């Protein structure tokens, strides 16, 4: 009979690769917060106590 | 109406915890604690310690 042969074989191509995935860390960045605590208190002085 | 409702938390002091609440089961009714560098005393019910 005639019987087959071996396969064509896969063409492979060499090459680079970057893979990249879908970005979900957040943007980060140094900032400066400038604020003024204001802490106002009332007090009632007894007479041997406040 | 309500005009300004001051709620907090103070803490108990060790004498109150050991000799009071563990040894006998009852706790101070006046609480006289540090806050913003000054010692307050709140008095419950505006009555004597109980």
């Amino acid at each position: 009979r005639r019987c087959p042969t071996r396969p064509e074989g896969q063409n492979y191509t060499e090459g680079i690769a970057v893979v990249f995935k879908e970005n979900i860390a957040p943007y980060k960045f140094k900032a400066t917060m400038y604020y003024k605590d204001v802490t106002v208190s009332q007090v009632w002085f007894g007479h041997r106590y406040s | 109406q309500f005009m300004g409702i001051f709620e907090d938390r103070a803490p108990v002091p060790f004498e109150e915890v050991i000799d009071k609440i563990n040894a006998k089961g009852v706790c101070r009714s006046t609480a006289k604690y540090v806050r913003n560098n000054m010692e307050t005393t709140a008095f419950h019910r505006d009555d004597h310690e109980t």
